[PDB]
């Protein structure tokens, strides 16, 4: 309202409203991260098996 | 008041063709109808980047890359590299 002879505020506001869905979230990673986790789980379980058997020994 | 009324309508008629009536502009020869509404309308666009910022160019965000689906080579290489450094802790 402070601007009196805008002639362009409507245009930019319409552009912003049309471009409100700028982009969706990128949830692409669903298996490679799972691969890293399964490798880490394997390493952790073999590690703790080794540790437990070593302390018992 | 003669000191008042005549100066009043003089200060009204001189910008009357300038602002109230569409008689271009009498006090100074250069035209104003095609200058501030028309030539200076792009003035903010002339000082700024025309057709580059007033359009507000929206670049779609580039898709964020990742390990590029490498479930064997990356894990094995990481394990081997950690094994190299584990002997020198």
């Amino acid at each position: 309202s402070v601007l009196k002879n805008t002639s362009v505020i409507d245009k930019i506001e319409s552009y912003v409203k049309q471009y409100k869905p700028v982009k969706i979230d990128a949830s692409k990673q669903l298996q490679v991260i799972e691969s890293f986790e399964k490798h880490a789980m394997t390493n952790a379980k073999e590690t703790e098996s080794l540790v437990s058997k070593e302390l018992k020994d | 008041q003669d000191l008042y009324l005549r100066e009043l309508k003089d200060t009204k008629l001189a910008p009357s063709t300038l602002q109230d009536a569409e008689g271009n502009v009498k006090p100074w020869n250069p035209p104003q109808k095609p200058n501030l509404p028309e030539l200076e309308l792009q003035g903010p666009e002339a000082l700024k980047a025309y057709t580059e910022q007033n359009v507000e160019t929206a670049h779609v965000a580039k898709e964020s890359e990742e390990g590029e689906s490498e479930p064997i080579e990356e894990d094995w290489l990481v394990l081997d590299d950690a094994e190299e450094t584990k002997e020198s802790h």
